[PDB]
């Protein structure tokens, strides 16, 4: 649907697999940034589930669609992949706040949901 | 226009129209039209600096004097941060002018070509983010977040900003004067002028007014 | 008394008045502040 | 028609289209009508949260509610000040979001986003929505409100003051006035520093 | 340049002490209170004044004993001598430059009257007045038109002899 209900969503981003509507800078304005940053969102998402030949061939193929897909699964991929992002950031931000790894971290948060957090530690917050 | 600075005036023709005009320019300095785009840019771009540094002075002196923070005065919070920097000073400016040296050719390169960094090809594939808005000192994009310059208040806004940035600059000013004559801070000044107003003010500060200019000062006196 | 402010505006009048005003001036400054040497 | 001062020139942007319209505004602050519209909004934001904060002000045995209201954060609570702060302010940015978006575009968020069926009823005002806001179909009831609202504002800021210079709870300060009110009152109390 | 500072210069110290004598000799010829004996002490303060404000300036002193001027910038700021000359020649450039701007701006405006040599020698004092006030703003004026092109007349329209 949209990130924001009742936001008018751009009109270049309608009929994209994963499309919510986010881009409220622009930056997929133009079909060539928009194919390019197609293909870094699929990369970046791959590698974050998972987390010079084989990069050089990627891109080697003239095509379009091979680039980025060598609907409903597409638009499941990009839902997971976003928060497989979004978990490799809280797991960088976390180990640089609390100096804990991701697993102990929650078993810390189910021990005390409310006494220990981002808020509480002095680093998140000064 | 937003009035008349000196009422009764003959006001200059080409402010009629520039947000935050009051006609103010006995001088003449904007009457060529490309000095006063330019000028235009500089009042802006000085009363987001003096915006920003009045806050960062103001901020933490209010909260100082209600207890609730005590970070040092601003005339002395380079030392203290310098000290505790894990970067050095020259490191500092370097990166400072590496930095500022980017950000200003490409605001300078804007000014010359309005949308011009906005363009396919600009950035490195970021360009949408520096699109302008074909406004002279109003860019736009990552610089509005949320989008409140396209709502129906942006020509108030746009007052609003020039006239506390106006007074912002006046502030800071006065920060620096008072620090270089009084050597206190500026609560304290304000304080002190509200302990005494008559006696406590910059006819008394030994400073602002040079005793040798001034001899009726040792004179009339009791 | 237009005749006779045109008479005060002719060059030298204007240089006696603008000289005498530059000169005391100075004579002032420098009776205020005795012997500036630097800045 | 009703009016703060009878008898006197009424501003020509203000005919009683809005609830509460008795003309005052001596220093003709909303004019425009962005500003009018942001200042009814306002008016009805601020007067609901001070009916709610005059209400738990005077409301408040136990140890907890024996405390003043100006120090009640000193409580000890089952979570330390920063947590609870950052909790009210996620909750109260997705509520506040809601309602913003409703301000700027109106009925856009009148639909649950998680059952499609469940929407608020159309032809909803932004500072007036219906649907499960108003579980009884109680909707005049606006002047009711807007002047709860005026006069819940200037309690909540009669009990700021008051404990500011006095230094008393709301109870107290009136329980010295019901003692004398002669002497106990803005006069003499501040006049003895 | 192996100068010394005039605050511990002997020879400045010397100085100061034989002028003051001197003044100090020509006062034990007139009572106490007198005119002479009034405007000789101070004489006789304005020059322990003025020795010790040019002691307080940081200013260098050769080996004759007198204060020596620094003018190279460099010198000058990163030594604490800016206020000799580098301070004086922005002060001296801003107001030679507001009297030339003022000059120009009012022969340019004579030049449009049609008596426009009447102006030159019988001066219009309220725009001469109006126009020296003006030329505060002068470097902001003149470098737009040095941008603009309008600061010069184009070669073409200026009489030259045959060459
Ligand atoms: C607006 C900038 C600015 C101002 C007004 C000051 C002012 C001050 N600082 Mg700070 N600083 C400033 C920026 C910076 N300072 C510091 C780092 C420090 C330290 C470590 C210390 C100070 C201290 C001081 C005080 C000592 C007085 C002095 O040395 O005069 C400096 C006078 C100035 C006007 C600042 C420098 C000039 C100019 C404003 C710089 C910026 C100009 C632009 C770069 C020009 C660019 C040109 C464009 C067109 C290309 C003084 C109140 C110290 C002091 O209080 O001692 C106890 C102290 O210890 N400052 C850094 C990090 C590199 C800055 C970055 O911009
Ligand atoms: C932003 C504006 C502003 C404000 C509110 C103040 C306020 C104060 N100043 Mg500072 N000041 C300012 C700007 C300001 N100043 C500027 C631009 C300078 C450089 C000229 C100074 C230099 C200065 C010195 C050297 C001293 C003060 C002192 C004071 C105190 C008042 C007594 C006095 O001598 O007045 C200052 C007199 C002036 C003529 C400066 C006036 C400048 C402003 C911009 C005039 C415009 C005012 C505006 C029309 C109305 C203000 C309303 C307000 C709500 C903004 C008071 C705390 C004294 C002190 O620190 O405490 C005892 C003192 O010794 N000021
Ligand atoms: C590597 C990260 C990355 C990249 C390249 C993209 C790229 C894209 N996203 Mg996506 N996204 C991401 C991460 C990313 N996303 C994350 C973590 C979320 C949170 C769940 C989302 C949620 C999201 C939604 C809901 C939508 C998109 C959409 C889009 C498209 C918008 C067009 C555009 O110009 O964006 C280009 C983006 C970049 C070039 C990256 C910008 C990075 C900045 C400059 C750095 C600073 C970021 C800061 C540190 C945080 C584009 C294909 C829209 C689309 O229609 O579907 C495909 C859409 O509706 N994204
Ligand atoms: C660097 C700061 C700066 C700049 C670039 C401008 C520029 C501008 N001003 Mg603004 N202004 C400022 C600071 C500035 N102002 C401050 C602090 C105030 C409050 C006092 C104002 C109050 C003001 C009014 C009321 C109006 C303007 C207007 C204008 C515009 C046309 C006039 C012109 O061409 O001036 C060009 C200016 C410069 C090139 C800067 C000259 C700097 C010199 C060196 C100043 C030195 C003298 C000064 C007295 C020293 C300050 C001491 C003081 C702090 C105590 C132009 C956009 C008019 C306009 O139409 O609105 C947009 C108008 O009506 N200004
Ligand atoms: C013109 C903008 C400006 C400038 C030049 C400064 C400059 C400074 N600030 Mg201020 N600040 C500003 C705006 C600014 N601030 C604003 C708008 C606020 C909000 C009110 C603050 C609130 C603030 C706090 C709370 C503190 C500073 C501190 C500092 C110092 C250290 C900064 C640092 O370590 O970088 C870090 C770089 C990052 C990118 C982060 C430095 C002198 C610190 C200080 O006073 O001493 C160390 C400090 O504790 N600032
Ligand atoms: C036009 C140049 C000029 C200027 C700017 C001044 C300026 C000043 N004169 Mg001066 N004066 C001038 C020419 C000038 N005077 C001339 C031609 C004479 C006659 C020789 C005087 C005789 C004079 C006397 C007798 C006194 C001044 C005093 C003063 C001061 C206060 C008035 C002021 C510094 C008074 C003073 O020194 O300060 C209170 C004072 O008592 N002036
Ligand atoms: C190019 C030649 C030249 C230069 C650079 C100087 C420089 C100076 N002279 Mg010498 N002088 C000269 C030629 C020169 N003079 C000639 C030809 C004579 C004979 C008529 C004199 C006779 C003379 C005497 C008798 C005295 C000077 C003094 C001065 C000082 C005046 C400073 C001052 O008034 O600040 C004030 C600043 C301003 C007026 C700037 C204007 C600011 C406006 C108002 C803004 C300065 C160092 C005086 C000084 O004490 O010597 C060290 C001093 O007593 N001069
Ligand atoms: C007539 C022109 C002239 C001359 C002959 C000099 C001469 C000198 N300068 Mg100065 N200078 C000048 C104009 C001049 N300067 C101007 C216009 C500026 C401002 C841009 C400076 C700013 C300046 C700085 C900042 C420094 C010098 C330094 C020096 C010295 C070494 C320079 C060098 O080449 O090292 C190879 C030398 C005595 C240096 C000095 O201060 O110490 C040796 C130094 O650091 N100068
Ligand atoms: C409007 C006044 C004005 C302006 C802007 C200039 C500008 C110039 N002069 Mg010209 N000059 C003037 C008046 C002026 N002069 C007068 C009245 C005379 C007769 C004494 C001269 C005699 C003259 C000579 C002999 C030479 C110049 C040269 C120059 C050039 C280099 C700067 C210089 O050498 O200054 C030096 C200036 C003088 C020695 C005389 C200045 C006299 C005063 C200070 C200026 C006049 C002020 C005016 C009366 C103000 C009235 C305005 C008021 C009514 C509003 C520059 C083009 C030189 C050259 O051509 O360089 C390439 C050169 O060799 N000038
Ligand atoms: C879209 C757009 C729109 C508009 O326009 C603007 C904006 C808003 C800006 C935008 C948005 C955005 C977003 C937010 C971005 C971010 C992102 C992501 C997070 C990235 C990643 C990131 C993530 C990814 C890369 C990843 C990575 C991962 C890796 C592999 C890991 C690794 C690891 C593992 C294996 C384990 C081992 O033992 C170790 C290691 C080795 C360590």
């Amino acid at each position: 649907g949209n990130w924001l209900p009742g936001s008018d969503t751009p009109a270049y981003l309608d009929g994209l697999p994963g499309s919510f509507g986010f881009d409220p800078f622009g930056l997929g304005s133009t079909p060539a940034n928009l194919q390019r940053f197609q293909e870094a969102e699929l990369v970046h998402s791959r590698w974050a589930m998972a987390g010079a030949g084989a990069e050089a061939q990627r891109n080697a193929e003239p095509d379009a669609e091979k680039r980025k897909y060598p609907e409903e699964n597409k638009l499941k991929e990009l839902k997971n992949g976003r928060l497989a992002m979004l978990a490799f950031v809280g797991f960088i931000a976390q180990h640089a706040a609390t100096g804990k790894g991701p697993l102990e971290a929650l078993k810390l948060h189910l021990a005390d949901p409310w006494g220990a957090n981002f808020a509480t530690n002095g680093v998140s917050i000064p | 226009k937003a009035g008349n600075w000196l009422p009764g005036s003959k006001t200059p023709a080409y402010l009629e129209d520039l947000p935050g005009s009051y006609g103010f320019d006995p001088l003449k300095l904007g009457e060529d039209p490309a000095s006063l785009k330019w000028y235009v840019q500089s009042e802006l771009v000085h009363s987001r600096f003096a915006m920003a540094a009045v806050a960062g002075i103001l901020i933490p002196e209010v909260l100082k004097a209600f207890g609730a923070v005590n970070l040092p005065v601003w005339y002395e919070a380079g030392k203290y941060a310098q000290e505790s920097s894990p970067i050095p000073f020259n490191t500092l400016i370097a990166l400072e002018i590496f930095a500022f040296n980017f950000v200003e050719i490409k605001r300078w390169q804007d000014f010359k070509k309005p949308g011009s960094q906005g363009e396919e090809g600009s950035f490195v594939g970021l360009e949408g983010f520096f699109k302008g808005t074909g406004e002279n000192g109003y860019p736009g994009g990552v610089f509005d977040p949320l989008g409140l310059s396209k709502g129906p208040g942006y020509e108030a806004m746009k007052l609003r900003e020039i006239k506390n940035g106006r007074l912002a600059m006046l502030a800071f000013i006065g920060f620096a004067s008072q620090y270089l004559a009084t050597g206190k801070g500026p609560i304290e000044n304000l304080l002190d002028h509200l302990s005494n107003p008559l006696a406590n003010n910059f006819t008394t500060n030994g400073t602002s007014l040079p005793a040798q200019a001034h001899p009726l000062l040792s004179v009339l006196k009791p | 008394m237009k005749n006779f402010t045109t008479y005060l505006s002719t060059a030298p009048v204007v240089a006696l008045i603008w000289f005498t005003f530059t000169a005391g001036l100075l004579i002032e400054i420098n009776r205020f502040f005795p012997d500036p040497l630097v800045f | 028609r009703a009016s703060w001062l009878p008898g006197s020139e009424i501003p020509s942007y203000l005919k009683g289209e809005l609830p509460g319209d008795f003309g005052f505004d001596p220093l003709r602050l909303g004019e425009d009508p962005a500003a009018l519209k942001w200042y009814q909004q306002a008016e009805l934001q601020n007067g609901r949260w001070a009916m709610l904060a005059a209400a738990g002000i005077l409301f408040v045995g136990g140890p907890a509610a024996a405390t003043p209201w100006f120090k009640a954060s000193d409580f000890t609570y089952f979570a330390p000040t920063s947590t609870l702060f950052i909790v009210e302010l996620l909750l109260f940015a997705w509520v506040e979001v809601r309602r913003y978006q409703d301000m700027v575009k109106p009925g856009s968020t009148n639909q649950d986003p998680i059952f499609s069926q469940y929407s608020l009823p159309s032809g909803n005002e932004p500072g007036y929505p219906g649907g499960i806001f108003d579980p009884l179909g109680y909707s005049e009831l606006k002047l009711k409100e807007i002047k709860n609202a005026r006069l819940a504002m200037l309690a909540v800021l009669g009990f700021f003051v008051q404990a500011k210079t006095t230094g008393k709870t709301p109870l107290d300060s009136l329980s010295s006035h019901l003692a004398d009110p002669w002497s106990n009152n803005v006069f003499g109390i501040e006049h003895a520093r | 340049s192996g100068l010394t500072p005039c605050s511990e210069s002997k020879g400045f110290a010397k100085r100061q002490k034989n002028e003051i004598k001197a003044l100090t000799k020509r006062l034990k010829q007139y009572e106490e209170g007198s005119a002479p004996s009034l405007a000789l002490k101070a004489t006789i303060e304005r020059t322990e004044k003025r020795f010790a404000n040019y002691g307080n300036a940081g200013l260098l002193c050769g080996t004759d004993g007198l204060p020596h001027l620094i003018s190279d910038p460099g010198l000058a700021l990163r030594f604490g001598h800016a206020g000799e000359t580098l301070i004086p020649t922005v002060g001296f450039l801003y107001i030679a430059g507001w009297i030339g701007t003022a000059g120009r701006d009012y022969l340019i405006a004579s030049k449009g009257e049609a008596k426009p040599r009447e102006k030159e020698y019988i001066i219009d004092v309220p725009l001469a007045l109006k126009i020296s006030a003006q030329g505060a703003g002068w470097p902001f004026r003149v470098i737009r038109e040095l941008q603009k092109g309008t600061l010069l007349e184009k070669d073409s329209n200026i009489t030259v002899s045959p060459r």
